[PDB]
């Protein structure tokens, strides 16, 4: 189980952010669960391997580019010289996401999302696990910086025994 | 046959040349070797040098989990440095726990210091169990300094 969250502005309100959790079992050519909120209301979708499979078959090219074209998407994986627009309209709960380059665009996925009967659960959800999130990596950090300084303290040490050895 | 004399004085630089002279001499065995040492050491009074003190004695160490399996070496740990500086000062290092084993260094693990007294208390020769900070503690004074106090 792996999951993703991301920060996003949509460009029918570009002022506010929207953030968008990507969950996928193993891999993402298997399939994921795209769960879209904005502090008040979510929109949860799911994409199984057949559409993903379709969807690169329609796309006329290979499913592995594909796939990482949305990680590089989704996943926040942008790098420098690459821009998305995500457009999502609440009255028909249709999102989609294209790839702006030099005033042409590429649509590159079209996902339909169903509003979330309780988003107060989904928030608290989300809000839980990144919490989680930072207080094991955390323990982590304070862990690694407890050995280095040992191993630094041990280094010291042996090389200074090492000139009275030379020394001698 | 070589360069020294007998009728007359020897200088370091006489003595170098003479042993520039020797060729090669590698006819013997570590065991030989170590015991002509010790016996010479003894014989002239120069067991006071900073070096060759541990030379007598030989040590074993608590560095594997299980005593007498070489198997399960525990390298990445500070009793490797110790073992050694200590082999370097003279000791004589050994990976086998013998019989004629007299001396034991323990680090702060005290887990297995029965099984060491069980098997000190076994042997018709018992060896004094000693810890790591001895040692350290010793190589400064550059003596060999009492085990009461490190027991």
């Amino acid at each position: 189980m792996e999951r993703k969250i991301s920060r996003i502005h949509l460009v029918s309100e570009p002022s506010i952010t929207h953030f968008l959790q990507v969950s996928w079992e193993k891999t993402l050519e298997s399939g994921f669960v795209i769960t879209l909120t904005d502090g008040h209301s979510a929109w949860t979708g799911t994409v199984s391997e057949s559409e993903i499979s379709q969807e690169a078959d329609d796309m006329a090219m290979e499913k592995g580019k594909y796939v990482g074209e949305l990680r590089k998407a989704l996943l926040s994986g942008a790098g420098p010289a690459d821009v998305y627009t995500f457009n999502f309209s609440k009255e028909s709960c249709y999102f989609f996401f294209e790839k702006n380059l030099k005033d042409v665009s590429f649509r590159l996925g079209s996902f339909n999302l169903e509003k979330v009967e309780n988003p107060a659960e989904v928030i608290r959800e989300l809000i839980c696990y990144c919490l989680d999130t930072i207080a094991e990596n955390q323990a982590k950090n304070e862990h690694l910086q407890k050995e280095n300084e040992r191993l630094l303290r041990d280094w010291n040490d042996v090389q200074g025994r090492f000139e009275k050895c030379v020394s001698a | 046959c070589y360069g020294d004399s007998y009728f007359i004085d020897t200088d370091l630089n006489q003595l170098k040349e003479v042993f520039s002279g020797i060729k090669n001499s590698n006819e013997q065995t570590p065991e030989e070797m170590a015991s002509l040492i010790a016996d010479l050491e003894y014989r002239y009074s120069w067991d006071c040098s900073p070096l060759s003190m541990f030379r007598r004695h030989t040590v074993y160490l608590d560095s594997y989990a299980v005593i007498n399996d070489l198997s399960t070496k525990n390298e990445g740990t500070r009793l490797a440095i110790k073992a050694l500086e200590l082999r370097f000062h003279g000791a004589k290092v050994v990976s086998c726990l013998a019989e004629g084993v007299s001396h034991v260094i323990i680090g702060e693990d005290h887990s297995r210091v029965a099984d060491f007294k069980a098997f000190r208390r076994t042997f018709k020769r018992k060896f004094k169990i000693l810890k790591e900070s001895w040692v350290t503690d010793s190589i400064d004074k550059c003596e060999l300094q009492e085990e009461n106090q490190y027991l």
